[PDB]
RNA sequence: AGCCGGUAGCGGGCGUGGAUCCCUGGAUGUCCGAAUGGGGGAACCCGGCCGGCGGGAACGCCGGUCACCGCGCGCGCGGGGGGAACCUGGGGAACUGAAACAUCUCAGUACCCAGAGGAGAGGAAAGAGAAAUCGACUCCCUGAGUAGCGGCGAGCGA
RNA sequence: UGGUUCGUGGAGCCAUGGGGGAAUCUGGGCGGACCACCGCCUAAGGCUAAGUACUCCGGGUGACCGAUAGCGCACCAGUAC
RNA sequence: GUAGGGAAACCGAGUCCGAACAGGGCGCAGCGGCCGCAAAGUCCGCGGCCGUGGACCCGAAACCGGGCGAGCUAGCCCUGGCCAGGGUGAAGCUGGGGUGAGACCCAGUGGAGGCCCGAACCGGUGGGGGAUGCAAACCCCUCGGAUGAGCUGGGGCUAGGAGUGAAAAGCUAACCGAGCCCGGAGAUAGCUGGUUCUCCCCGAAAUGACUUUAGGGUCAGCCUCAGGCG
RNA sequence: CGUAGGGUUAGGCGGGACCUAAGGUGAAGCCGAAAGGCGUAGCCGAAGGGCAGCCGGUUAAUAUUCCGGCCCUUCCCGCAG
RNA sequence: UGGUGUUGGCUCUUGGUCGCGCCUGCGUAGGAUAGGUGGGAGCCUGUGAACCCCCGCCUCCGGGUGGGGGGGAGGCGCCGGUGAAAUACCACCCUGGCGCGGCUGGGGGCCUAACCCUCGGAUGGGGGGACAGCGCUUGGCGGGCAGUUUGACUGGGGCGGU
RNA sequence: GGGCCUGACUGCGAGGCCUGCAAGCCGAGCAGGGGCGAAAGCCGGGCCUAGUGAACCGGUGGUCCCGUGUGGAAGGGCCAU
């Protein structure tokens, strides 16, 4: 008997697979425990339209952070701040990186996606990746420069 | 030992036919009814217990048409049932008929 | 143009201003009965609620209303029981016949039960069966005691 | 197992209590095992007058009875008993 | 009906068996001077007899179906009632005796028991009577039980291949080895009985063969009528 | 016996407007081709439980019923505690 | 009483079957232990050779085959001895065996959730448990019951005889 | 007693015996292909009379007659047992 399972299940399947059991086994221990649903042909279909529908917003992702990931990596987000010749008196954070591409280049970003662990304490040319969808992370470049 | 409530299937008379001899195929002289009597073939009534707006509710059905009893819950999966006595549950599967 | 049934009599009345009487509709219709407020040994008993009557609160009477089940969004529509045979469906004998008897026959008859109606069933081809064909179903005639079935017996019979 | 003329017969067809268990016309069922060929027909939803049956009832008519007959009852009979 | 023969294919005044052109089986056929007329055959009436049906009529013992009965009787269940009087005198108890203590013995008290005698009541042993009875089971005398497995009132339940039975196949409404009613039904009866005006002619058989046959049948024999032959 | 006329008087007697017994019926529930079979509660079910009237007089015919004497029960309303 | 439906889970264990690793195959003759038909006139070695010895396995008593170490590059065929077929190498399959898997047949054990019993509590706990019950089907026992049968002749019938 | 042999024939069959039926019995002759005999001829089991069993149902060999729209097949028929 055919059925459309709703958790994964050790050596019998992964949730949303249909596998293939004894009656009994699907009516008095699967179907009762909500482990499984009958695989027939109307909620197989709710079953394809949601490998259908959750593929739409993952792949609208991959594209609209493809979009993002054109903004940046074709700009550069100059930084002024007041260096003593190198070391910064004070820091400059993600948060300010974030806050700087708002009212520059236009383009507000989520700072807790950033990759930098500790505040930038000295000037220079930084390549921070962004990260807002995994296998789609955007290299940034930040210039962080004085007066 | 009594109606299948989803198809209707019921105790049905039959014969019981008792033979002897060598089938004229096999070469014999051919069968000889030594005995018909009537009996009666019942349907494979089973219990089946499904759960359906909270609430239980039993069925008496032929083996043959268990599957038809959950599909009855699917179709049931769409309908206003909650709050619903067991026996006014059981009437809405089987309108669903 | 007589009349107050059969039914005369007693004692009283009615009718050409149309009686009696015949037809149609309406009103009244105790109690029991599917009987259905509840109970019950049918035609009896005993209640709730609302309204009325009596001096009426206790008591009693009058009118209304109150069973169960099904269906539909507490309120509605429906159901129940009956009917001479006729009909369909669900069950279903035996004597008898076979000059014994068991398969077989009697017979899907008698009968029980459910349901139906003035009829019931059936009915618009997943038909027939050889006609290069017919064209729902029902019913009658015929086909035909044919084809066949059958302890290939008795018989059964499209 | 039943139905049919068919009583297991070469036993198809129609129905179905049990088990197994499809397809959507390039699908399916049938023409008496079965196979091929050639034809016929569209199952698994429902309804449908009329022609047919009967006679409690009403009328008409008898080479039907005439009170031991004719209905069990011509009469206060499904009564008396 | 006009064509038959063959299991059939098939052939046809023929056909089948067969190698046969053999042989055999089964088949094939009007009068007068065209018409009458007689005729295949067929239709209808009428009569005899046969088949089917209850089939000449009356009659079982039985079998089956559906109901109706435990107001009789059997058992159980519930709830009430009844059993004069007398006799016997268990256990226990107490006192006395006894013993180391006891067992136990004796007296008194006591009031047990499918105990005894005997009415009511329940029975029905032997005899007589009765025998178209007073009575479809009674009467007289006698006799059994009578605190028990006792009797009994009322209210209930169990039924027909079923009940109930301290068991007799007893009883289940005056006949129970399978109740009663209605139905199948006009069961069936190779058996018994019965079968209705008159006259006239003829006129048997009671044998043989075969038969789950022997007092029943089929055929033959014997009777009768019609046609024909002579 | 025939005809006719008359005769049966209840808060307390018996039954009911109370209770339950076997048993019967039977919401819930269970079972059976149909008919129907069961079924805890509940209901019905008495000669068992319960519950207040004795004595005398009177009629041709009734009397714990009518009457007389002396008693008693329940229900309703009111008063007081 | 077998099969099967209601009837499921895990495991162990034997059985059967395919998938895969595979390994196994003994005459006269012939290197030696030749499974068979093809492909075959070459493959092989830093995917370290001729061979030294420790390890299982296969031993028809020759060995064969699998590791490991040393050493660390040559070895077998084509030819011919040779037999019915004759050799390095690469496929298909054959024998039999083993291991991982399918998929099932039995068996043993355990589980729980169908099903059954039960518990003032019940979408639950407890017990039994895929058994039992029940449906279809197979064979069997079966006067508990049912329908019947149980011949004739005959100095009556029975018995005997026929 | 011996020799050669298979007539212990196939296809029929005039005519009869017996006889309730159904059976039982005897059979010359014609044809086919034979055996023996020089031949005439005999030969269709056995000197004769008992040594047997109707139907139905089925088996086997042959036949190639039927074959459920058609070709086949299933299954029948016929001859033999
Ligand atoms: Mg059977
Ligand atoms: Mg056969
Ligand atoms: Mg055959
Ligand atoms: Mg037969
Ligand atoms: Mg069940
Ligand atoms: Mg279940
Ligand atoms: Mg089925
Ligand atoms: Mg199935
Ligand atoms: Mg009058
Ligand atoms: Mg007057
Ligand atoms: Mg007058
Ligand atoms: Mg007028
Ligand atoms: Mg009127
Ligand atoms: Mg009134
Ligand atoms: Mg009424
Ligand atoms: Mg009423
Ligand atoms: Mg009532
Ligand atoms: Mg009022
Ligand atoms: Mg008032
Ligand atoms: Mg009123
Ligand atoms: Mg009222
Ligand atoms: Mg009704
Ligand atoms: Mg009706
Ligand atoms: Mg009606
Ligand atoms: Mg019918
Ligand atoms: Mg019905
Ligand atoms: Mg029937
Ligand atoms: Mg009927
Ligand atoms: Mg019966
Ligand atoms: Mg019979
Ligand atoms: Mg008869
Ligand atoms: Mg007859
Ligand atoms: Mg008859
Ligand atoms: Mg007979
Ligand atoms: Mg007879
Ligand atoms: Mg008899
Ligand atoms: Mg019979
Ligand atoms: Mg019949
Ligand atoms: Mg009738
Ligand atoms: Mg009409
Ligand atoms: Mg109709
Ligand atoms: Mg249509
Ligand atoms: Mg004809
Ligand atoms: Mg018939
Ligand atoms: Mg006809
Ligand atoms: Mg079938
Ligand atoms: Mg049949
Ligand atoms: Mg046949
Ligand atoms: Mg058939
Ligand atoms: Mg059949
Ligand atoms: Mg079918
Ligand atoms: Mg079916
Ligand atoms: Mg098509
Ligand atoms: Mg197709
Ligand atoms: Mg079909
Ligand atoms: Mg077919
Ligand atoms: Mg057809
Ligand atoms: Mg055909
Ligand atoms: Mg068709
Ligand atoms: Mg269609
Ligand atoms: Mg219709
Ligand atoms: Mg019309
Ligand atoms: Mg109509
Ligand atoms: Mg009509
Ligand atoms: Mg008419
Ligand atoms: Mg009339
Ligand atoms: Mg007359
Ligand atoms: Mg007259
Ligand atoms: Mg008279
Ligand atoms: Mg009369
Ligand atoms: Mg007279
Ligand atoms: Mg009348
Ligand atoms: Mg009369
Ligand atoms: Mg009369
Ligand atoms: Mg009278
Ligand atoms: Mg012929
Ligand atoms: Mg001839
Ligand atoms: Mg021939
Ligand atoms: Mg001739
Ligand atoms: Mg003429
Ligand atoms: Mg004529
Ligand atoms: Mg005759
Ligand atoms: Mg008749
Ligand atoms: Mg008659
Ligand atoms: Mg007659
Ligand atoms: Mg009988
Ligand atoms: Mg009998
Ligand atoms: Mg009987
Ligand atoms: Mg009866
Ligand atoms: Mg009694
Ligand atoms: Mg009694
Ligand atoms: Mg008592
Ligand atoms: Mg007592
Ligand atoms: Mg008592
Ligand atoms: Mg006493
Ligand atoms: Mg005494
Ligand atoms: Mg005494
Ligand atoms: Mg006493
Ligand atoms: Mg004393
Ligand atoms: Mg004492
Ligand atoms: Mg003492
Ligand atoms: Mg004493
Ligand atoms: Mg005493
Ligand atoms: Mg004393
Ligand atoms: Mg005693
Ligand atoms: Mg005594
Ligand atoms: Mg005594
Ligand atoms: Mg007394
Ligand atoms: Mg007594
Ligand atoms: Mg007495
Ligand atoms: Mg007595
Ligand atoms: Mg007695
Ligand atoms: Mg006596
Ligand atoms: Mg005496
Ligand atoms: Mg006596
Ligand atoms: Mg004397
Ligand atoms: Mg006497
Ligand atoms: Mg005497
Ligand atoms: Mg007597
Ligand atoms: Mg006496
Ligand atoms: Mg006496
Ligand atoms: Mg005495
Ligand atoms: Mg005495
Ligand atoms: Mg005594
Ligand atoms: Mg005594
Ligand atoms: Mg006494
Ligand atoms: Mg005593
Ligand atoms: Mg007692
Ligand atoms: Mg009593
Ligand atoms: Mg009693
Ligand atoms: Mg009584
Ligand atoms: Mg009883
Ligand atoms: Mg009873
Ligand atoms: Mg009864
Ligand atoms: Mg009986
Ligand atoms: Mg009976
Ligand atoms: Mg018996
Ligand atoms: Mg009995
Ligand atoms: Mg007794
Ligand atoms: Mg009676
Ligand atoms: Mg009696
Ligand atoms: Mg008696
Ligand atoms: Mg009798
Ligand atoms: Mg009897
Ligand atoms: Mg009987
Ligand atoms: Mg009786
Ligand atoms: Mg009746
Ligand atoms: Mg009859
Ligand atoms: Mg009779
Ligand atoms: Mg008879
Ligand atoms: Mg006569
Ligand atoms: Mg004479
Ligand atoms: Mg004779
Ligand atoms: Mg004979
Ligand atoms: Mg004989
Ligand atoms: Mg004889
Ligand atoms: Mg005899
Ligand atoms: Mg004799
Ligand atoms: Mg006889
Ligand atoms: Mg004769
Ligand atoms: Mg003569
Ligand atoms: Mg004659
Ligand atoms: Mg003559
Ligand atoms: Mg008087
Ligand atoms: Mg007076
Ligand atoms: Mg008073
Ligand atoms: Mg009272
Ligand atoms: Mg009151
Ligand atoms: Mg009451
Ligand atoms: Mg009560
Ligand atoms: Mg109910
Ligand atoms: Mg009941
Ligand atoms: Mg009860
Ligand atoms: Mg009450
Ligand atoms: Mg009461
Ligand atoms: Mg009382
Ligand atoms: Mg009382
Ligand atoms: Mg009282
Ligand atoms: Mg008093
Ligand atoms: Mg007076
Ligand atoms: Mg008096
Ligand atoms: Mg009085
Ligand atoms: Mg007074
Ligand atoms: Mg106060
Ligand atoms: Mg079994
Ligand atoms: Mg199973
Ligand atoms: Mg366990
Ligand atoms: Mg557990
Ligand atoms: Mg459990
Ligand atoms: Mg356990
Ligand atoms: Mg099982
Ligand atoms: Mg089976
Ligand atoms: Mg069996
Ligand atoms: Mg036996
Ligand atoms: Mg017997
Ligand atoms: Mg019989
Ligand atoms: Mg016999
Ligand atoms: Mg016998
Ligand atoms: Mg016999
Ligand atoms: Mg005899
Ligand atoms: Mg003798
Ligand atoms: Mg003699
Ligand atoms: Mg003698
Ligand atoms: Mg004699
Ligand atoms: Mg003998
Ligand atoms: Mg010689
Ligand atoms: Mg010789
Ligand atoms: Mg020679
Ligand atoms: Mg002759
Ligand atoms: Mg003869
Ligand atoms: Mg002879
Ligand atoms: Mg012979
Ligand atoms: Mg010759
Ligand atoms: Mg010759
Ligand atoms: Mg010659
Ligand atoms: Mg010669
Ligand atoms: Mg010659
Ligand atoms: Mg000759
Ligand atoms: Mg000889
Ligand atoms: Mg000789
Ligand atoms: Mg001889
Ligand atoms: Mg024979
Ligand atoms: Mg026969
Ligand atoms: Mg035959
Ligand atoms: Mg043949
Ligand atoms: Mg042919
Ligand atoms: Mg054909
Ligand atoms: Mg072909
Ligand atoms: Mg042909
Ligand atoms: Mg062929
Ligand atoms: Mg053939
Ligand atoms: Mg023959």
């Amino acid at each position: 008997m055919k059925v459309i399972l709703l958790e994964p299940l050790e050596n019998l399947g992964d949730v949303g697979q249909v596998v293939d059991v004894k009656p009994g086994y699907a009516r008095n221990y699967l179907l009762p425990r909500g482990l499984a649903v009958l695989a027939t042909e109307s909620n197989l279909k709710a079953l394809e339209a949601r490998i259908r529908a959750q593929a739409k917003r993952l792949a609208e992702r991959k594209a609209e952070a493809e979009r993002l990931k054109e903004i940046l990596e074709n700009l550069t987000l100059t930084i002024p701040v007041r260096a003593g010749e190198t070391k910064i008196y004070g820091s400059v954070t993600a948060k300010d990186i974030a806050e700087a591409l708002s009212r520059q280049h236009g383009v507000t970003i989520d700072p807790k996606r950033l990759a930098l662990e500790k505040p930038i304490k000295e000037l220079g040319e930084y390549v921070l990746t962004y990260k807002p969808h995994p296998e789609v992370p955007i290299q940034l470049k930040v210039s962080v420069v004085a007066q | 030992s009594k109606v299948c409530e989803i198809s209707g299937k019921r105790p049905i008379v039959a014969n019981s036919i008792q033979r002897r001899g060598k089938a004229k195929r096999e070469g014999g002289v051919g069968k000889k009814t030594t005995g018909i009597s009537k009996r009666r073939q019942y349907p494979n009534l089973q219990k089946v217990r499904v759960r359906v707006a909270g609430q239980e509710i039993t069925f008496r059905v032929a083996a043959s048409h268990i599957p038809k009893v959950y599909e009855l819950v699917e179709r049931a999966k769409g309908l206003k049932l909650e709050g619903l006595s067991p026996k006014e549950i059981k009437k809405e599967l089987l309108k669903l008929l």
